[PDB]
Order: C-alpha cells, then sequence, then structure tokens
RNA sequence: UGCGAGUGCCUAGUGGGCCACUUUUGGUAAGCAGAACUGGCGCUGCGGGAUGAACCGAACGCCGGGUUAAGGCGCCCGAUG
RNA sequence: GAGUGUGUAACAACUCACCUGCCGAAUCAACUAGCCCUGAAAAUGGAUGGCGCUGGAGCGUCGGGCCCAUACCCGGCCGUC
RNA sequence: CGUUCAUAGCGACGUCGCUUUUUGAUCCUUCGAUGUCGGCUCUUCCUAUCAUUGUGAAGCAGAAUUCACCAAGCGUUGGAUUGUUCACCCACUAAUAGGGAACGUGAGCUGGGUUUAGACCGUCGUGAGACAGGUUAGUUUUACCCUACUGAUGAUGUGUUG
RNA sequence: GGCGAAGCUACCAUCUGUGGGAUUAUGACUGAACGCCUCUAAGUCAGAAUCCCGCCCAGGCGGAACGAUACGGCAGCGCCGGAGCCUCGGUUGGCCUCGGAUAGCCGGUCCCCCGCGGGGUCCGGUGCGGAGAGCCCUUCGUCCCGGGAAACGGGGCGGCCGGAAAGGGGGCCGCCCUCUCGCCCGUCACGCACCGCACGUUCGUGGGGAACCUGGCGCUAAACCAUUCGUAGACGACCUGCU
C-alpha cells in the first residue's frame, strides 16, 4: 500500500509531477535512491540556476533566511514542497506521507522500488540532449556524503547480486519441476491456457 | 532536413583484431589493445564481412548536427588502427634564444622535469599521460621524443609540455621560447 | 549616499555566534585525518593553564637578522597529568552524518572519572556503575562483551578512545574528572581497536602524545569577560565628547529602507567566554614530572644544558592563581587561550 | 423593422472627474497638459488577466440540474493521465 | 600576365596567376525570411505567479475531448410592475 | 589622424541605445507634520574595474604605459582652506575608482550656514519693509510599547536525569 | 604627592591566521560539419583574489551509544505469561530486493579457457509471457465413502548461522506427542432458511490513561532548591566542594 519509487533515472520535475499528486490522494509514497535523479541541460546550466539559489538570502539575517539544503533527498523534498499547499493544514499532513531518503535504507533494501514511466529520462528526453545528475550537483554545492554512498550502495548492490542468485537457482528448480511432473498435471494446465495463462 | 540514410565504410588491414561490445569497440594487434567506448554518439556500429575486413556506420533519420558526428567515428578508428599498427611518434623540439632547456626523464618517460628554461630557478614538473613514453633523441643535440599508442593520450603529453613553457607578461613575438611540435609521425612507417 | 572614505570591517564575520559556551571542557571539533601507514598513536590531549614565563634560546634560521644571535621569548606553562583510560567507542558513516555504534566502558574506573556523571557526589549514593561491572567476572558477562569487541572490528570505521584526566596529582580545589573521546589514528581498525584493548585502565604519558618541537594546535574557551559595550566587545571608533546620548556606542546602525538591524551590524553584549581553536602552536620543552629514586628529584625540571640550576618550573612562591606543578608538562609558544586554571585541550 | 403614445406641475442631488479603441493640439517624452465620437470606472458586484479602477467576457432577488463566454486543462488548481 | 611576390647599382636566380600528372559528385557567390546568440551594466535576496519544464510543461498552425461566472435554458420560492 | 596603414589606439559628417549617482518636465502620495544641508560613526549592496588574481592585443625589444575579458573577494589614506556637496594643493601609497540603500544615517551626535524672533553694512522703496547680497548671537523633546538585532533564561518531544 | 601587589589593559608588550574540488576568462588535443583546415559540433586537458567544500563559531519541534533508575516505616517500578471498560483515527490480502543499456536485452548448457564468478562460442524470445498488460493465497463451515496428490509432508522445544546506512517474528538438526483431516475431482446430509432493504467482512491481543486479577523473576535511585566555590556572572545561567 506504500509505493517505493526508484529515483535513477528520473526528470526532477516530472517525477516530482506524479509524486505530489499522488500524495495529495492519501497515498504514501517513499523515493529512494535520490543521487539518481538525472536534470535536462548540460551541466553547467543546472549548476548555476542551483548557485544563483544559493545567493537567495535574507541580508539582515540568513539563519532564518531561506534554507538551502544540499543532500539530493532534500532537493527533490524541496521541489515537492514548491508543488504542495503546504501553508495549509492539508499540505501539511501531506508531507508526512512522503518519506524520501538517500541510497537505500534498510527499510527498503527488500522491496520492489516501482519506475514511472512517465518521468525517466530515455522516454522523455531526446537522446541527442544533455543531462545532468542531481548527486554529481550536490557534491558540488556542499554535501559531502557521496564517497559514503558510493561505498553503501556499492555493498547494498552486490548483496542483492547473491538474492537474485539465489533467485535464479529457485528458478531453474521451478523450471526443472514441470519437465518431470508434466504426465500429472496435464489435467490442470490446458484449463489455464485456454483462459490464456501461460501462452 | 533529416537524412533518410548515411554511411561509410571503414577497411580495416588483416594483421587488425578488432572486436565490439555494442559500441564499445575494441582495437587490438601487434602493439597492444586499445579500448574506446563510443556511446552519446547514437550512431549503430555493424561489423561485417567474413575474417572482418570492414567496419560500417550509419545513421538514420539525423539533421546535420549528427551528420558531423558520422566521420569523427571512422576518424577516431583509424587513428586506433593506425596507433596499433605502426603507433604514435610526436617529435618535441625545444626552441631556446640564449637560455638553453634542459630536459631528462625520470622514470621511463612519465615524469618530466623542465630547468633552465629562460633562467627560471623554478623547476617545471609535469606528468605524461598514461601509456605514453617520453625519451630523448639522437643525432641532434636537444628534441624530445614521445611513444604511445592513443592518439589523444600522446597528443595531450605534448601540449602539456608545450603549454608548461610558456612566457608571462613579455611579448611573446619577440621571445619566441619554449618547446613546440615538430613533426606528427609513427613508430614504423611501413 | 555611497560613504564617503572606505574603511574595514570591524569584527571578525566568522565569529557571529558570540555567546557564551554551552560546554567548559575545549572541544576538539575536527580530528586529523586517517591514514592506514604509520603506527597506531593519540592525538588529541586535556592539559590546564599554569602560567607563562621566558624562555633565552638561541635561533639560528637562516637569512635573518637574529640569526646566531639569542632572543627572549614568551611561553605558556600547561601541567599535563597522565590520562586513565576507561573506555573506547566505536564510529560507523552514515549518509545521515557520523553515527556511533557502541560504548564500551572498562571495568575499574577510578572515583575521579565517576565524579563527571553525577551533578551532586555529596547527596549521591554512588551507584554509578554498579551493575556494569558485574559484566566482567562471569564468564557470560565476558562472552556478551568478546562478540560486542567483535562487533567494532566489522561494522566501525572510526573508533576512539575514552580517556580522564587525574585530580589526585594537581593543585586544584575541583575533584571532578573531564573526559574526552580522542580519536586513535593508525593502521586497519582491528590491530588499531586491539592496541586500545591492550591500553585499557593504563596510564597514558604524555610522550606517548606529543614528542620534541611538534606544531600543534591548542582548543580551550575564552577566558570571560561579562556583558561589555561594543566599544570593547568590537573594537569600534569611539564618539566624540559632545555627543548627548553617550560615546561608548555605534552611531549610525543602517539606512532606512530594510537595514532593520543585521547580524553583520557591531552590537553589544556577551564579551569572553567564546570557544576557540588556535592553531599552529610550537613546543619547546615536553616536561617530566616530580619523581623520587632516593632524593627530591627539583634538579631537572628547569634545569638546560647550559643552565645546571636545581630550580624547576614553579617560580618564587609558584605560579600566581594556579598551584605548584607537580606533574610533567607540556610548555607551549606565546600565550594561549583561556585563563589559570583553564581546561584546555 | 420594432415599440401602447402624448402632455402638465413641483422637485432633491450635481456643476473638482478619470480611463480606453480611433482622430488629434503643445511638448523629446511622460501614469504630462488640452480637444471629438463611443464605451466603461465613478455608481459595479462575478469568471478570467497570479495580484489590480478603466483590459476580455458578462452585468447581480434566494436555490437545484444542464450548458457555455473570456480564459484555460504537469502540480499548487477544476480539467488533455 | 609586356607580369603578384623574393634580391641585386642592373643582372643571374626562385616563385605566383595559368596549364598538365592522380582522385570522383554536386558545388559556389550575393541577398532574403524564421528560432537562438552578441550588442545587453545598479545598487536589500528575486520572480513566465511559484515549483519546474527541453520526444517540452518553450514557439507557430491546428483537430478532437474536458472545467466553470451571479452569463443562457428548465424548474421551485419571494417581491415589483 | 596615426612616418605609408580606417579600425594597435583613435575617429569627424551621420545614426542607434542604456542610466536614474546631475539638472530638467509633471503634480500621482503626504500641509489633524514623513524633522529640511553638511560633517562624524557604522552596516550592506552594484560594476560602468583604480590596484591586487588569472588572461588576450598593442605604433608590447626590456622597463614603463595604453585597449579588451571572467572577476566586487580584499583595499581605496593623513592633512591646509572652505559649513560645504563640490573644488585646489602637499605627502605617502598598489591605487588613493565611481556610486546606491527616502539625494542611507538628528527618540545616533553636531548645529557650521541655510530657515523665526535682536542687530550692522550696501542697494531699492516717501514710508512701513524687501534683497536665493554679506556678517554676528540665537532651547535639537520622549522608548518603559510592538517588531528587528545583540546577548540570557527556557519550551517542544526522547518514560526521568547525567 | 611618591612607589606599587593582584586583577583588567595597549599593535604602547607578545602569539597565531590554513588545504582541496569544479570550472569562468583564456590557451589547447583529437576531429567533422565543408574528403582541406579549425578549442566544438560529440569528446578530452590545463586553468584563477571566482564559486563551493574543508579550517574556525553556533548546534534543529533532529537523531545515536552508555550509566543509574525510588526497600523505608509504607509503597512504587521493570520483563514475561486472563475478562470487562474510556479515548484516537484511518483502515477492508500480501508481492521477501539484481545491476544496467535504450542505435539494445533476458536465460541456459557450458564441448573451450582463467580466479561458484568472468570471457568467447552455441541455443530460443525481444511490443517483453523467466510479461507489475504480471506473481502467490483465496475463508461458508462440518459430518461418511470413493477417485487424483503425499509417504521424504502439516503442526507441537533446545543448539548452530546469515543482518548495522535508520540492523530480519529468516534457514538447518530432531524429539517422549497427533494424521492420511488439511489442498484437487465426485455421493451424502446438517448448520436461525432471522420471511428483499445500510454502515457487513481484516491489519485488531491496534496506540494512550485508569484501576481491578492470578502466578513467577529482578530492583534500589536521580534531579532541583539551600550552602560553598569564582576558571563564571546584570538576574537567571555556568565551573566546583561538602562523614
Amino acid at each position: 500500500q506504500v509505493l517505493v519509487l526508484d529515483g535513477r533515472g528520473h526528470l526532477l520535475g516530472r517525477l516530482a509531477a506524479i509524486v505530489a499528486k499522488q500524495v495529495l490522494l492519501g497515498r504514501k509514497v517513499v523515493v529512494v535512491r535520490c543521487e539518481g535523479i538525472n536534470i535536462s541541460g548540460n551541466f553547467y546550466r543546472n549548476k548555476l540556476k542551483y548557485l544563483a539559489f544559493l545567493r537567495k538570502r535574507m541580508n539582515t539575517n540568513p539563519s532564518r533566511g531561506p534554507y538551502h539544503f544540499r543532500a539530493p533527498s532534500r532537493i527533490f523534498w524541496r521541489t515537492v514542497r514548491g508543488m504542495l499547499p503546504h501553508k495549509t493544514k492539508r499540505g501539511q499532513a501531506a508531507l508526512d506521507r512522503l518519506k524520501v531518503f538517500d541510497g537505500i535504507p534498510p527499510p527498503y533494501d527488500k522491496k520492489k522500488r516501482m519506475v514511472v514511466p512517465a518521468a525517466l529520462k530515455v522516454v522523455r528526453l531526446k537522446p541527442t540532449r544533455k543531462f545532468a545528475y542531481l548527486g554529481r550537483l550536490a557534491h558540488e554545492v556542499g554535501w559531502k556524503y557521496q564517497a559514503v554512498t558510493a561505498t553503501l550502495e556499492e555493498k547494498r548492490k552486490e548483496k542483492a547480486k547473491i538474492h537474485y542468485r539465489k533467485k535464479k537457482q529457485l528458478m531453474r528448480l521451478r523450471k526443472q519441476a514441470e519437465k518431470n511432473v508434466e504426465k500429472k498435471i496435464d489435467r490442470f494446465t490446458e484449463v489455464l491456457k485456454t483462459h490464456g495463462f501461460l501462452v | 532536413m533529416k537524412t533518410i540514410l548515411s554511411n561509410q565504410t571503414v577497411d580495416i588491414p588483416e594483421n587488425v583484431d578488432i572486436s565490439l561490445k555494442g559500441r564499445t569497440v575494441i582495437v587490438k594487434g601487434p602493439r597492444g589493445t586499445l579500448r574506446r567506448d563510443f556511446n552519446h554518439i547514437n550512431v549503430e556500429l555493424s561489423l561485417l564481412g567474413k575474417k572482418k575486413k570492414r567496419l560500417r556506420v550509419d545513421k538514420w533519420w539525423g539533421n546535420r548536427k549528427e551528420l558531423a558526428t558520422v566521420r569523427t567515428i571512422c576518424s577516431h578508428v583509424q587513428n586506433m588502427i593506425k596507433g596499433v599498427t605502426l603507433g604514435f611518434r610526436y617529435k618535441m623540439r625545444s626552441v631556446y634564444a640564449h637560455f638553453p632547456i634542459n630536459v631528462v626523464i625520470q622514470e621511463n618517460g612519465s615524469l618530466v622535469e623542465i630547468r633552465n628554461f629562460l633562467g627560471e630557478k623554478y623547476i617545471r614538473r609535469v606528468r605524461m599521460r598514461p601509456g605514453v613514453a617520453c625519451s630523448v633523441s639522437q643525432a641532434q643535440k636537444d628534441e624530445l621524443v614521445l611513444e604511445g599508442n592513443d592518439i589523444e593520450l600522446v597528443s595531450n603529453s605534448a601540449a602539456l609540455i608545450q603549454q608548461a613553457t610558456t612566457v608571462k607578461n613579455k611579448d611573446i613575438r619577440k621571445f619566441l621560447d619554449g618547446i613546440y611540435v615538430s613533426e606528427k609521425g609513427t613508430v614504423q612507417q611501413a | 549616499s555611497h560613504r564617503k572614505f572606505s574603511a574595514p570591517r570591524h569584527g571578525s564575520l566568522g565569529f557571529l555566534p558570540r555567546k557564551r559556551s554551552s560546554r567548559h571542557r575545549g572541544k576538539v571539533k575536527s580530528f586529523p585525518k586517517d591514514d592506514p601507514s604509520k603506527p597506531v598513536h593519540l592525538t588529541a590531549f586535556l592539559g590546564y593553564k599554569a602560567g607563562m614565563t621566558h624562555i633565552v634560546r638561541e635561533v639560528d634560521r637562516p637569512g635573518s637578522k637574529v640569526n646566531k644571535k639569542e632572543v627572549v621569548e614568551a611561553v605558556t606553562i600547561v601541567e599535563t597529568p597522565p590520562m586513565v583510560v576507561v573506555g573506547i567507542v566505536g564510529y560507523v558513516e552514515t549518509p545521515r552524518g557520523l553515527r556511533t555504534f557502541k560504548t564500551v566502558f572498562a571495568e575499574h574506573i577510578s572515583d575521579e572519572c565517576k565524579r563527571r556523571f553525577y551533578k551532586n557526589w555529596h547527596k549521591s549514593k554512588k551507584k554509578a556503575f554498579t551493575k556494569y561491572c558485574k559484566k566482567w567476572q562471569d564468564d557470560a558477562g565476558k562472552r556478551q562483551l568478546d562478540k560486542d569487541f567483535s562487533s567494532m572490528k566489522k561494522y566501525c570505521q572510526v573508533i576512539r578512545v575514552l580517556a580522564h584526566t587525574q585530580m589526585r596529582l594537581l593543585p586544584l580545589r575541583q575533584k571532578k574528572a573531564h573526559l574526552m573521546e580522542i580519536q586513535v589514528n593508525g593502521g586497519t581498525v582491528a590491530e588499531k581497536l586491539d592496541w586500545a584493548r591492550e591500553r585499557l585502565e593504563q596510564q597514558v604519558p604524555v610522550s606517548q602524545v606529543f614528542g620534541q618541537d611538534e606544531m600543534i594546535d591548542v582548543i580551550g574557551v575564552t577566558k570571560g569577560k561579562g556583558y561589555k559595550g561594543v566599544t570593547s566587545r568590537w573594537h569600534t571608533k569611539k564618539l566624540p565628547r559632545k555627543t548627548h546620548r553617550g560615546l561608548r556606542k555605534v552611531a549610525c546602525i543602517g539606512a532606512w529602507h530594510p537595514a532593520r538591524v543585521a547580524f553583520s551590524v557591531a552590537r553589544a553584549g556577551q564579551k569572553g567566554y567564546h570557544h576557540r581553536t588556535e592553531i599552529n602552536k610550537k613546543i619547546y620543552k615536553i616536561g617530566q614530572g616530580y619523581l623520587i629514586k632516593d632524593g627530591k628529584l627539583i634538579k631537572n625540571n628547569a634545569s638546560t644544558d647550559y643552565d645546571l640550576s636545581d630550580k624547576s618550573i614553579n617560580p618564587l612562591g609558584g605560579f600566581v592563581h594556579y598551584g605548584e606543578v607537580t606533574n610533567d608538562f607540556v610548555m607551549l609558544k606565546g600565550c594561549v587561550v583561556g585563563t589559570k586554571k583553564r581546561v584546555l585541550t
């Protein structure tokens, strides 16, 4: 009942357009691997859009001024905040339904990650255009923790390799099963394929 | 205009054995192997002809920004063929007016220090690119020699030691000093 | 309109929170960067500002006008008693920060170290660590921590050691010891921790930490000066004598369209008692404390190879407002931050 | 082609206006000053132009259903998900 | 070429325009219209409304479908004529 | 023009634009009052960059000096005179660049001259008086209210404290 | 009027003041467009008082680890193993995981070669059917018999492992005990058949507080005020000591 959305390969505002509308309908979505969202245009463009955002501070007291978040999770959390009516009570309860994380939490390491085809780079952006990752852009603004995240994501990536290898090991045993049992399940297979299964 | 097709054959010699993992083309032979990924060009790479006699590249429905990327695909490929068959030899002549430029290599050719350039007390430690070998020539008093297989790595190291010997806040037209490219050649001429 | 004559800013723009420090002990905000090449050693240490004195020494720097001539030089005497290691702690790097993993305390904890965990030692029943210390002599408790030590060697990245000073060897009136974690820099995590496993409930002198002519940093708290005016908190220009509302205040604050007084505008407030990290302090002499073989060794405290005297570093009548130094000491070039008897890191 | 017409008494308030398509005077120009026709604000709410005198649509007793004008239909925000 | 350059007191000499030796399909020149860039510099931090958007959520020409105002139709009620 | 050479540096006769740090034009806000000049002190911002960082071009041999670019991070002084904004001079310096923030800044200061009431001189008017002609002396009120800021207690949750 | 302890104080005495990343301006490499050439179009290098981070200061209606957790003359707590009774709200099955490409993937045996992993080759799909246009469970129930499946399976207490970025009611060995009931086809009946009328049906021993219950195990304080200190200080606050 809770969506887990993989952030790699998604546009910034296109994924936020899907997420923010789904949040307001009362359905919790978890956006994960937020270093993987990429932004259209060349890299040197998107740097100055967000570096000029760093210049947006109140002259008299920057401490209460705009909070320039540096982690790619909170950058994506910032762009959903502007697309939601956070000044009202409905908007504030909506942000509690949105959980946005960098890397892969061990809460969601064994959860299947959804992919939105309406926000992917390959389907939305032309192949000849340029794109800029948010993870690389955040580090050059001041996000320190890309080396810690890369070592942990590499550890998470190889940990899923044994599980997938065990999934293939069980799948060949799944496939081996109907090749010695088909002589006694041949009264149960055709009723599936005369209704459109296993074809 | 979106042209329907733009084609060019790449004739390779028999002594070069090449392969390709999709767009990542691997060129190997006598002097070693060369790997260069050909992604982000959005063109296909078809290796046709038995015993691998030619390479063919096409582009479908493109405009003039990626018609110009068709020929740079072949041009990078021939430099990989040329760098494996005959290599790349860029002789690096040094030009000085009064103070001779003393150049000597340290490990094999990797570290090159430049001293007595315009009488400067500051030595200039310049590292070469990986896979690029540097040496001093013979039968002539001062000329540097750069060896390698990749055209981009060898020539960038030549530009590194060319831009290291630059004159500051002087008349460049009079102070014709520094180390400059002399000839662009190969290890053997076949 | 524009300012007529340009002038530099009064006061630093890097030290705006001029509040009284929430802590009294100097805190290491940034430990030195790790490298698995050198052997394991300490990185930080706790001292106490005793006093100051002169050093007449020979400066042999080339190219100077003071070449092969002597100078006098102000230094600061810091009495530095040896530590007692009473525990270790492990840290693991996270995407949200650098979170601690597990804390392992020693079995025998000194009563001076136990004074830190109590706000009122007289009315307390001294029940701290009464049941934790029962997890050592039993085989089940020892096996329960044996896997805990191995858990650190697999998951932790930065290993810091918990050490405290001794108030029994000081002329200080207080008896509550000061705790600080000290990062251990060395090779891999496994043998780095095993060095700290062997050095539990031990004595750590200063020579294990620092040596001759080391080039170190000082961390401490500024001497508090109370609520001071803006002419002393920021050293602004005094107004002339003809002023009616006073002459020790900033005259013009800001403009009419909102320059609604900024953080960068100098105001009156708290001056002193600010945490400061002042770096590049050269050690001249690591001292050796009082020790007796048959007779009292006052001889070898302030004696050099040219003085050949029996004087100690304690002056006639002792150090002012501190006491008399009995333990080994570190002498730091120049003045350091903090007043007398101040806990210095 | 459409509309029921004519006529007599008293009579308040008003007599500082402004804006806009077009024509146009002085001024380099002006959210400047001064003219003609028509329509608006003044006196008027409503949908839209994010906000709002005069812009577009449209003028108002209290409601339900349906349908639109001008605007719009990635989210805020109803609608091309 | 009764000659474009280099050097002689002028010669001597070399080279260019031009033609031949090899290669095989479109090329050149001047205008003109769109999008984009330069020209293009102000003081609190700053505004297609914001977020953001580049097989557009940017521009032009359009085709369906969809949203509602006190606007229109139908119906209920009040009041005036 | 620049020894010949338009464009190194310039650039007439023409022509296109930016700015509100000048004076103008208008009267849209305020006459049941928004304290009207300067100087002192202090904070911040802009680049149309004086110098420093990095560069390109010179009628750049070196030095010294001009033109152009990213670039406001850091600096841009002590004084004689004048109330001066301005202005001129002396010395140092890398330079002594230009400005904005209700022509920054009077419940921050001064009151120097504008701009009250007393006077003197010159002109005008018969006169009372007038002169954006000059000189002299001429009360600068209140924060303890809200916000902003400086510091100082605290509060929210972690069952309680360290 | 001299001199002057301590404490404050002066660039009027003294000490200290930092390392990387990306690139702007620019200079370039390869190289088309335009079979020639070019810093540019794809790509690549160097590149600074610039920007950002590191250094230093504060530490969030932000978390973490650890210690002690009220024996007294009562009491009161913590962990584990029965019914009623207030409040709070949504809720109406779970999907237990590769990475990554988009002018390209999936899964195999591996005759072959290196250290179960990798490469080459070979084989079937590639609008995906080793399909989230998808996967698993499916609940009306019980009583007899027969048929298909099982005999190695369901269920009922201890040892051994894998998990730390904010940590999983996961796997293996049996047993002293109970089955051919569990699920797939067919006979056989029964269950308030509440006579058409709606919030039915779960995660729900759900979170919080009050007191009753039965039994077991383990517990013994801390903070603040007052006083002192003076490294601190307007007052609060901070550092200390006190059988």
